[PDB]
């Protein structure tokens, strides 16, 4: 049925430098309007399993 | 809602602009506008994607363009067989996803007409039934963008009025009708009612007195 | 007869940790001189990989 413990980023502004780490769970904006921390037209939840 | 005229025609093979003046926060403060295209019957067809894009088909002569507020379509060239409705729409703000108004678009290859109006009042044995109504023919008025006001003895009014969408005759000219609701005793209250109708500019009126 | 330390007001709430390390326990000083600078400490921060 899947093991769903795992997951990913898929989406960032930038590349990371060397060695860190982003667990920061910001909704990302695709599009020119903001979304003000909502799911929906242009903006993702930056995880996925 | 937006904004744009219900009536823009035109001669065959020019240009005619349709204008969709939105507010902000939506036309103004997005870049996500669109423009579709509906046949008496069909369904919707995406013509113009976001500000001035178009899908595969769709021969240009369609154009569109953003000047703040106002997003603007273009039609270069009346073949014969643009008459279409053409809403325009926008992303609002919070996924709202507001739309237009529509507005017909003619070619007439001859000479406008003139909107025949006939204006009856309620018959006797309506009166004699507790109620009353007014009735407002419109006819013959090719080019299709007729609007209707109903008045009281000098005042407009705006309740019990119902009016009809403009539908095509076999002449391939157009017929609308209204109609008033009303108490006989409100009909027999003020002296005398009308019906006006504005067309082009234009406007023609009747009116009827009780008796 | 002490100064004594009181108020640690620096952040409201700490959630997600992945580093943490907390020296052997001393006693400071934090008693208010009245002469001159008597101390010079400094400090070169870098931060690279
Ligand atoms: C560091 O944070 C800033 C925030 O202003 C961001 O713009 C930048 O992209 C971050 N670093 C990298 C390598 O992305
Ligand atoms: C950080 O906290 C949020 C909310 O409490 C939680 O969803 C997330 O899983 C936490 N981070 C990690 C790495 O567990």
């Amino acid at each position: 049925g899947g093991n769903y413990n795992y997951l990913y980023r898929l989406f960032r502004k930038s590349n990371l430098k060397p060695f860190e780490r982003d667990i920061s769970t910001e909704i990302y904006q695709a599009g020119s309007t903001p979304c003000n921390g909502v799911e929906g037209f242009n903006c993702y939840f930056p995880l996925q399993s | 809602a937006l904004t744009q005229p219900p009536s823009a025609s035109g001669s065959p093979g020019q240009s005619v602009t349709i204008s969709c003046t939105g507010t902000s926060s939506d036309v103004g403060g997005s870049n996500y506008v669109s423009w579709y295209q509906q046949h008496p019957g069909k369904a919707p067809k995406l013509m113009i994607s976001e500000v001035s894009k178009r899908p595969s088909g769709v021969p240009d002569r369609f154009s569109g363009s953003k000047s703040g507020n106002t997003a603007s379509l273009t039609v270069s060239g009346l073949q014969a067989e643009d008459e279409a409705d053409y809403y325009c729409s926008s992303y609002a703000g919070s996924n709202n996803w507001v739309f237009g108004g529509g507005t017909k678009l003619t070619v007439l290859g001859q000479p406008k007409a003139a909107p025949s109006v006939t204006l009856f009042p309620p018959s006797s044995e309506e009166l004699q039934a507790n109620k009353a109504t007014l009735v407002c023919l419109i006819s013959d008025f090719y080019p299709g963008a007729v609007t209707v006001a109903w008045k009281g003895d000098s005042s407009p009014v705006k309740a019990g009025v119902e009016t009809t969408t403009p539908s095509k005759q076999s002449n391939n000219k157009y017929a609308a009708s209204s109609y008033l609701s009303l108490t006989p005793e409100q009909w027999k209250s003020h002296r005398s009612y009308s019906c006006q109708v504005t067309h082009e500019g234009s406007t023609v009126e009747k009116t009827v007195a009780p008796t | 007869k002490s100064w004594m330390e009181s108020e640690f007001r620096v952040y409201s709430s700490a959630n997600n940790c992945t580093f943490e390390y907390v020296s052997q326990p001393f006693l400071m000083d934090l008693e208010g001189k009245q002469g001159n600078f008597k101390n010079l400490r400094e400090f070169v921060f870098k931060n690279i990989d």
